[PDB]
């Protein structure tokens, strides 16, 4: 109930040498839409992104506190954080509030620095990490996203096939959820470039 | 957790730490405040001009609120601490009371903070003296002075810092209702008092002006130079016509 | 009884601008047993002398070359119980880093945290600075690291260095013997020779302690391995 | 700096001298000798023995309460040397540390671990200025299942070490040289030989023939790991056997 | 007890002075030279490398120059481990401001927060002061490119060109004579820095391994902070040597 | 010297000098006498005036209906101790609904005033007290000192020139027990008068009298209530 | 329930709020200002639980003015909105939570006009127009229907009047008068109250 | 030199060194005189202005503690500020709890309880590190009539018929002793106070050099305006 207060949906998907992360764009309070360009996907590096679903206040708070800790980390160590290290840092941040939890479920998509091996993971609200090799979902329409991703995902997709797969999964999943949608943003992370797209979507 | 008594009485009845903080004040650059009819003027000597220093960063005159400003002599970092505390107090006073502070209120607060630092464990007194000027809601110009011991008084005109004894003698010989009849005359009085101790004839002078209902104004070097030229012209006129 | 310590600093600035207590801690370090670190191309060797004052001492009971993690090793010159304090603190800091990030702490990070602790003891109330210098070795990202941390809390990265008695001569010997591209076996030989330069009497496999760090991790050499190396010399 | 140089308060608080020494720790080492007694510990192949000098000048003193031998746990014994009240505070701390180790980790503390814990606690006194170090030295004996008998010594400096044999107190230098001679000519030390070696070391450095009431003996063996203090009958039997040879 | 062993670090002297602060300033005067120069298109730090020894491992990023956030950097002179404490505090302050306002901290505010920490050590607590002077270079949307200098007393000031550490007074005389306000470019500023370091480091000749140079500039609305490579410093020193030789040939 | 500044420093002779200096603080104060009969306890305090135009300083304080005190030494320390004693008496009446026995109160005072004699940066209380009380054990006179030692007394005098009063009390101690209230007060007044200069005499201005008894709650007589006790005093024998 | 509305134009922000203070069934006040001036170009509009609103708004106002005094320049509207959100979010899980709904209207000399929506949970959103209250349900669709990004300030005032007339027609609550302010490069200007005086 | 002894060290004569030094500090203060009559209490203080540019109205050496209690101070006035604030708080606390005016003696007792609450060890942070360097004259009217109390940094407070504090308190006290009789009127008290202040003041005594205030039964604390001051001083 609390996690569904603002709605929202985030999804990450693994390609052959690339990752994709997509989110709905609606910010609303219960049934009422407020805006249609709420940011849920934040960059934590050149090739590392975190998407946050759940309470919008906790989305913003956790993104800002993670940016705090990540900036300190990357100043103390003269290197960029690895996706596994970012996942551990996020889990520690969430578990610090074990009994007063932040109401967000993060999704992490990235490429290994200096290795460029795709990494995706999801965490629950108290920071239990789950690394997969195909896809992770988070938000208020995880059942629909699971149907779409389990049906459509294939191993070793090139970035264009990956974009089409994650786009169709997100679009058809949020078309079937009342409090998500109003546009979809997709990031495709390759080793040499990042592609950001907004999909044509239903606005009802 | 450091709980040493730093300020203690000496066998002659003296608080040596307070006297040493006053000696620290006496080594600061001269500051002069003159209270006029419609204007309050603050002026600070610059002991040296480095010619490479950003001026905006080393100003000795600062605004505590819209109606209150202060100059200081002594230790710059202690002054920064005191100024920040006074600014917080002014905002909190605007909150809990729906009016701005009187000059005397913020002066009382600053003086009591300094006194607390003369009588509490584990800390030394502040090594600054402050000249606080402003206008009350009644529009009355007010000028106050605080010292490291925690005592504060109201002045028509005053000087603190090094060479303040000669500047105070000059102000006693010169401050008059006719000498503050207009704003320009008050500013010229401040600049003349500063010229009694500063070298290079007005390049080492920072001057600030507060008028009723108006925010603090800082004179740029052009205005200071124009006023100095006016003062020297008046000197020449008096010398030649009377002699 | 009163458990309150002193709250004022015992290390203060002298009129010439020096902190004499830190220089005296350095004198304590300079009176310590010689230690040598050599960073080879594929690992680091830390060699120290432990010449007991009597045959009644059990050599195996106490160790001067210590593991901090599976990939980080420590040795010291100076005062042994201070060293034990710092070893315990370094192990705890490495564990806390692993608990937060779930990867082993990089050597430079652990050196920074240990040096921070040493600085704290140069400034806090009622304490003297530590009377030890640490040589820290590690393997990270397919790369060897060798650091020295001083009682002031300053740390340096070294290719080869010596601490303790006759460390100036040891440094001269190292800089006229060390070269890049050196392998770990040759670095072990050079470290043992550097110890031998300042050693008094016969050097045996029990008189010295040797630890090595490579990709496999950090480990202390058993006295049999040290005896083999000594025979090779 | 110069030999025996001093600057500031380095002779009064635990801060470094210009040579890097801690004079208060050295003074605590002298406080150990202030007690006037000597103890010896010897490790055998299957046993460890502590023998301490027992002095009761006056008959008004209940002798059963004049002991420097203590049991820390069932299986760990100790002999204390130096200032008596400091020694008893260290004994109480050691008993507490052992009990807590058993409670937290579920097995008996090893002797080396207990010695290291006490040594850490005393290093703290060497580094903090508001308190003096204890003027006492602790020798612990025990049986580790993996490594056999254990003799460990910790001193006011916070330094600790394992020993084949060791001594503490006034004549500990002579005792150490005697034990060096005995351990160089290494022969298999049975329980009897270990006890006789300890007793003869004490008697030869103190230059007196002993009596069962003049010394105190505690032992741990592999057969009986429990720490036990020999009664005057057992000590007199050992003394007779030593005197006839 | 406490009273007889207390050093009384935070008390006034009979002349109105704070002795521990003055002795920390003496420590600063001992340390390696750091120089800061502000130009119209950027700002630079040039620091003498005091850790010079053939057996020293090559430094990771820089010996004396620390990035503080995306837009600011600093150089330190004095006690090194105290400088580590202070640089960690600065990074924490900058990130706290970023968390609070979601904007980068203006340079003067960061300097002011650190100087408040320093002053607090000068006034209460009975601890010894930090023996560090700092140079700060930064960019913000309020005042553009900025150079600041802070002392162990907690005093700070902004500068067009300044120097701390060894021979800082002669370097300041050089800067007063040679700096041209409102016309400096990063190329001319780098040349001035090389000449100043040549004079200040009188005993040891300028080689690229004895100095560290970092420049802060703006590109495409981003702040770029870069430590110059060894070859770049070698080229700058070669250019300075050519300038000196030709100026001698003219004379 | 090096041994006379801190209360935590033992002198090589086995003494603590700060405690003795606090004793001197008590000895500087004006004299006061306390004595008891079988049924009454009387404190008589010679008050001192700073100037001719000042009131004489209060010396006798109420503690409880059955307990009063007279003070010598630092007055502010005496007020601290008096507040503590009043709080103890109120605690006893609150918890047990009985008046606190006098000797238990004196033990509490000793415990409270011993603590600052052993802790660094503390000082002894610089006040000596005469405590007059009545309880189930009858009347009691107690004397408390800066050293935290206390004495149960037949009679006592503390303050300046108190040795003459103590000599008089030595002389008439045998008489005190069977005296009636007026005679007991007169004995106390003569002892107090023995500490006076030759020119000065006991007057209703410089004499304060506190009385406690079996049926009499503790009562203080200051200026005009003192005159019935002063009437009938023979001139000083000399 | 109290009504807030903001409409952001190309170079201005127009804000309006109801002027009613109510307790139980009685309008206690009919000229109640729900706008708070943080700076020369920032307005904070706050509604919500009684007591909470003024306490939180004056705390923010004190901190923004203190920032100006300390630094010599003002906070930008985005920085102020984020400072407000951070403080509200910190209070949300503390012992003194504030139940306040906020609009932050501001003008920045470089970023132009800005309008921010904040619910009591302290989620911060940037919107071209926004509204708070039960009356938002009746006027957000009108704003959706007629708003364009290029809307002039007179057309903005007319659109606001349409929204308030809809509130008169359909809203059960009596909200007869509204305070109206506009922020632009020249600061904050008070427009005439939009009123519907009952005969 | 000054840190050899702690702030709570007794001298061999049984005195606290710091309290004695504060007593010495009070001899450097300006002279204040209180006189208690049956018709009221009068207080008079020398302002001791150092410069013509200083505003004498900003010197407040006589303050109102309550409508029925006033206070004259000597010594270090900045120290007296906190004691006076405490006195005001205590009077208002007593009014809040008991719905009556605190007596002068109990207010003086409450202020005197603070005199020796200083120390280095066994104290909360920020606790007083030294004694106060002030002497206070409390003049009030309570149910017992008009009363005048003297408080000194040792924490001793005494009722007084007439008293002088400050730099010239000895000669002024001797003058008070000859001038003062029990049936003195308040007008005579004011005149004698001004006469003695004129005698001991280094400067000439006018309506701006002095503060004078009275408390009377039925009239609140009243600080004499300068016109009233000139009315009294015109014939001295």
């Amino acid at each position: 109930s609390i996690m569904s207060y603002n709605g929202g949906a985030v999804m990450a998907m693994k390609g052959k040498n690339c990752v994709a992360i997509a989110a709905d764009r609606r910010f609303g309070i219960q049934a009422q839409m407020v805006t249609t360009d709420f940011q849920k996907i934040f960059p934590m590096g050149d090739r590392l992104y975190i998407g946050l679903a759940g309470l919008a206040t906790d989305v913003q708070t956790v993104a800002q506190r993670l940016k705090f800790r990540l900036n300190l980390y990357e100043l103390k160590e003269g290197r960029q954080i690895k996706p596994y290290t970012l996942m551990s840092m996020v889990a520690n941040l969430l578990y610090e509030k074990r009994f007063g939890p932040y109401y967000t479920e993060p999704v992490i998509a990235g490429l290994d620095p200096k290795t460029f091996k795709p990494f995706i993971c999801s965490l629950d609200l108290i920071g239990c990490p789950m690394v997969t090799d195909d896809f992770v979902v988070s938000g208020t329409c995880t059942e629909q996203m699971y149907g779409m991703c389990e049906s459509l995902w294939e191993p070793n997709m090139d970035p264009e096939h990956l974009f089409e797969t994650i786009s169709q999964a997100m679009l058809n999943a949020v078309d079937r959820d009342a409090v998500s949608g109003m546009g979809v943003i997709v990031h495709i992370i390759e080793k040499d470039k990042i592609t950001t797209r907004t999909l044509k979507a239903r606005m009802d | 957790s450091y709980d040493r008594a730093i300020t203690v009485f000496s066998p002659d009845g003296h608080l040596f730490q307070v006297e040493y903080a006053q000696e620290a004040v006496k080594k600061g650059s001269t500051a002069v405040g003159v209270r006029g009819k419609d204007i309050v003027v603050l002026g600070v000597e610059k002991k040296s001009v480095a010619k490479l220093q950003d001026e905006r960063t080393v100003r000795k005159i600062c605004a505590l609120d819209d109606n209150v400003c202060m100059a200081f002599a002594g230790l710059t970092a202690d002054a920064r601490i005191v100024i920040n505390r006074a600014r917080v107090e002014c905002q909190s006073h605007r909150l809990t009371v729906e009016d701005p502070v009187t000059v005397e209120y913020i002066t009382r607060y600053i003086a009591s903070l300094k006194q607390r630092y003369t009588q509490s464990n584990g800390r030394r007194p502040f090594g600054i003296s402050a000249l606080i000027v402003g206008f009350d809601f009644d529009g009355t110009p007010r000028l106050y002075q605080t010292d490291p011991s925690g005592t504060y008084h109201a002045w028509k005109a005053n000087a603190i810092g090094r060479g303040a004894k000669s500047v105070r003698e000059f102000l006693e010989k010169n401050y008059t209702d006719e000498a503050i009849e207009t704003d320009d005359l008050t500013i010229k009085l401040v600049i003349k008092a500063l010229l009694e101790v500063v070298q290079s004839g007005g390049k080492n002078i920072e001057l600030a002006v507060m008028r009723r209902d108006q925010p603090l104004k800082i004179l740029n070097p052009e205005e200071i130079e124009k006023y100095v030229a006016e003062i020297e012209k008046e000197k020449e006129e008096n010398e030649k016509k009377k002699q | 009884m009163a458990e309150r310590g002193y709250s004022f600093s015992l290390t203060t600035f002298s009129p010439s601008g020096k902190l004499v207590q830190i220089e005296y801690a350095l004198a304590a370090v300079a009176g310590g047993a010689p230690s040598v670190g050599i960073k080879a191309a594929n690992g680091v060797v830390l060699a120290t002398e432990k010449k007991q004052k009597s045959i009644l001492y059990d050599e195996r009971s106490v160790h001067k070359v210590e593991p901090i993690t599976k990939h980080i090793g420590l040795v010291y010159s100076g005062m042994g119980p201070d060293y034990r304090v710092l070893v315990h603190r370094a192990r705890k800091l490495a564990q806390q880093y692993y608990l937060v990030y779930q990867e082993p702490i990089p050597t430079a990070q652990l050196v920074q945290r240990v040096a921070s602790v040493m600085q704290e003891y140069t400034q806090s109330g009622g304490v003297r600075p530590f009377g030890v210098s640490l040589l820290i070795c590690g393997w990270n990202e397919g790369r060897p690291y060798l650091f020295q941390s001083d009682p002031s809390g300053a740390y340096f990265a070294w290719k080869a260095t010596a601490m303790g008695k006759n460390y100036v001569n040891g440094k001269t010997f190292l800089e006229k013997r060390y070269n890049e591209d050196l392998e770990l076996e040759d670095a072990i030989h050079t470290a043992i020779l550097t110890l031998k330069e300042s050693f008094e009497g016969q050097m045996t496999e029990d008189n010295i302690e040797v630890g090595i760090c490579n990709e496999a991790g950090f480990r202390r050499l058993t006295p049999t391995e040290v005896k083999d190396y000594l025979a090779a010399i | 700096m110069s030999r025996g140089s001093s600057a500031g308060f380095d002779r009064h608080i635990t801060i470094f001298s210009p040579e890097g020494r801690l004079y208060q720790v050295e003074y605590a080492f002298k406080a150990i000798n202030q007690g006037g007694l000597t103890s010896v510990a010897v490790r055998g192949k299957d046993c460890a023995v502590i023998v301490t000098q027992k002095k009761v000048p006056d008959k008004l003193l209940d002798s059963s309460t004049v002991t420097h031998l203590f049991k820390i746990t069932e299986n760990i014994g100790c002999v204390m040397t130096g200032m008596t009240a400091d020694s008893r505070s260290q004994v109480q701390r050691a008993r507490y540390e052992a009990a807590n180790w058993k409670y937290k980790y579920g097995y008996e503390i090893p002797v080396d671990m207990l010695c290291k814990r006490i040594a850490d606690i005393s290093q703290v006194y060497t580094q903090n200025a508001e308190m003096r170090p204890l003027g006492c030295c602790m020798i612990l004996i025990g049986i580790d299942e993996e490594q056999g008998p254990q003799v460990y010594k910790c001193d006011p400096a916070g330094y600790y070490c394992g020993f084949k044999a060791t001594a503490a107190g006034v004549k500990q230098t002579e005792s150490t040289s005697f034990l060096e001679k005995k351990v160089k000519k290494k022969f298999d030390w049975t329980f009897e030989q270990t006890v006789e070696t300890a007793i003869t070391c004490l008697s030869t450095v103190l230059s007196i023939d002993f009596k069962p009431s003049e010394i105190e003996v505690g032992v741990v063996t592999v057969e009986n790991p429990k720490f036990r203090i020999l009664t005057e009958a057992e000590i007199d039997a050992h003394l007779v056997a030593l005197a006839e040879r | 007890m406490s009273r007889r062993y207390d050093s009384r670090t935070t008390i006034f002297s009979p002349e109105g002075r704070l002795y521990q602060v003055e002795y920390a300033m003496e420590a600063i005067g001992h340390a390696g030279t750091c120089l800061g120069i502000l130009a119209n298109d950027g700002v630079l730090l040039a620091a003498e490398r005091r850790n010079i020894h053939k057996l020293l491992d090559e430094v990771f990023f820089s010996e004396k120059i620390y990035k503080l956030n995306e837009d600011m950097a600093c150089s330190v002179a004095g006690i090194t481990s105290d400088a580590n404490v202070l640089t960690n505090e600065l990074r924490l302050i900058a990130q706290r401001y970023l968390l609070q306002y979601q904007e980068p901290i203006p340079c003067e505010q960061l300097v002011t927060a650190l100087c408040d920490i320093k002053q607090a050590y000068t006034q209460f607590g009975g601890k010894r002061p930090f023996g560090v002077s700092l140079l700060y270079i930064g960019w913000d949307k309020h005042y553009g490119f900025q150079l600041y200098q802070s002392d162990p007393s907690g005093n700070y000031g902004g500068w067009k060109a300044t120097c701390i550490g060894n021979n800082s007074a002669a370097a300041v005389s050089m800067l007063k004579q040679d700096y041209k306000e409102g016309e400096m470019t990063l190329k001319s500023a780098l040349a001035l820095a090389i000449k100043v370091l040549n004079k200040t480091m009188d005993v040891s000749k300028l080689s690229a391994e004895k100095v560290e140079i970092a420049t802060l500039t703006r590109e495409n609305g981003k702040t770029v902070i870069r430590v110059l490579k060894q070859k770049e410093v070698e080229q700058l020193i070669k250019k300075h040597e050519e300038e000196e030789a030709k100026a001698e040939r003219e004379k | 010297n090096q041994y006379d500044n801190d209360v935590t420093v033992w002198s090589p002779q086995g003494r603590i000098h700060q405690i003795e200096y606090a004793m001197e603080a008590v000895k500087q104060g004006s004299a006061t006498v306390g004595l008891k009969s079988k049924t009454h306890a009387v404190l008589v305090a010679l008050k001192r005036a700073q100037s001719e135009l000042a009131a004489h300083q209060k010396k006798i304080l109420h503690v409880d209906n059955h307990i009063g005190i007279s003070i010598a030494g630092l007055t502010a320390d005496a007020r601290l101790l008096c507040n503590f004693m009043r709080q103890e008496c109120l605690d006893s009446r609150f918890v047990f609904d009985r008046p606190l026995p006098v000797s238990r109160l004196v033990s509490l005072i000793g415990s409270k005033t011993q603590i600052p004699t052993q802790r660094y940066g503390r000082r002894p209380y610089g006040v000596g007290l005469l405590i007059a009380g009545y309880d189930d054990m009858g009347p009691h006179i107690f004397q408390t000192c800066p050293s935290a030692n206390y004495f149960d007394c037949r009679a006592m005098s503390i303050g300046a020139r108190s040795q003459s009063a103590r000599t008089y009390l030595e002389r008439h101690m045998s008489e005190f027990m069977e005296c009636n209230l007026n005679e007991l007060v007169k004995h106390g007044l003569r002892a107090l008068r023995e500490t006076l200069p030759a020119e000065q005499d006991l007057t209703t201005k410089n004499v304060s009298i506190g009385i406690v008894g079996k049926d009499l709650e503790f009562t203080i007589y200051d200026d005009d209530d003192v005159s019935p006790f002063l009437e009938g005093l023979e001139e000083r024998p000399q | 329930m109290e009504y807030l509305i903001g409409i952001q134009g190309p170079d201005y922000v127009l804000v309006a709020s109801d002027r009613v203070a109510a307790s139980n069934i009685v309008q206690m006040k009919d000229d109640h200002d729900k706008m708070f001036k943080m700076s020369e170009k920032i307005l904070l509009l706050c509604v919500g639980e009684a007591g909470d609103t003024v306490q939180f708004a004056e705390y923010i106002q004190k901190n923004v003015q203190l920032y100006k005094m300390r630094n010599g320049y003002e906070l930008s509207p985005t920085a102020a909105a984020n400072f407000t959100r951070r403080n509200l979010a910190d209070y949300l899980r503390s012992r003194t939570p504030y139940h306040v709904n906020l609009l932050l209207a501001g003008y920045d000399e470089h970023e132009g006009p800005a309008l921010y929506y904040m619910d009591y949970l302290a989620a911060l959103a940037k919107a071209p127009f926004a509204a708070h209250g039960y009356g938002a349900f009746l006027t957000l669709s009108i704003l959706d229907r007629y708003y364009t990004p290029t809307i002039s300030r007179e057309k903005a005032v007319e659109l606001l009047r349409k929204c308030l007339e809809e509130l008169q027609k359909r809203f059960i609550l009596n909200l007869p008068t509204f305070s109206v302010r506009i922020i632009d490069r020249n600061g904050i200007h008070d427009l005439d109250n939009i009123s519907f005086p009952k005969q | 030199s000054e840190y050899d002894r702690g702030v709570n060290t007794f001298s061999p004569e049984g005195r606290l060194f710091q309290v004695e030094y504060a007593i010495e500090a009070i001899k450097l203060g300006s002279t204040a005189i209180g006189i208690q009559t049956s018709e009221g209490v009068c207080l008079a203080v020398e302002k001791r202005i150092t410069s013509p540019l200083m505003e004498p109205s900003s010197i407040e050496k006589i303050v109102e503690i309550d409508a029925h209690i006033g206070c004259a101070m000597s010594g270090l006035i900045a120290d007296a500020k906190t004691l006076i604030d405490k006195a005001r708080v205590e009077t208002q606390n007593h009014w809040f709890t008991y719905n009556e005016t605190m007596t002068v003696e109990s207010v003086t007792q409450a202020v005197s309880n603070l005199a020796l609450q200083f120390g280095e060890e066994d104290a909360d942070p920020g606790a007083m590190s030294r004694p106060f360097g002030v002497a206070l004259l409390f003049g009030g009217v309570d149910e017992k009539g008009p009363q005048l109390f003297h408080m000194d940094p040792s924490g001793t407070f005494v009722q007084c018929d007439a008293r002088a504090i400050g730099s010239a308190s000895e000669g002024a006290q001797s003058s008070l002793q000859e001038v003062y009789h029990k049936s003195m009127t308040l007008k005579e008290a004011i005149k004698s106070s001004l006469i003695i202040l004129k005698q001991v003041m280094e400067e000439k005594l006018n309506a701006t050099n002095i503060e004078l205030a009275t408390v009377q039964p039925g009239q609140n604390f009243h600080m004499f305006t300068k016109e009233e001051l000139e009315e009294v001083i015109k014939d001295i």
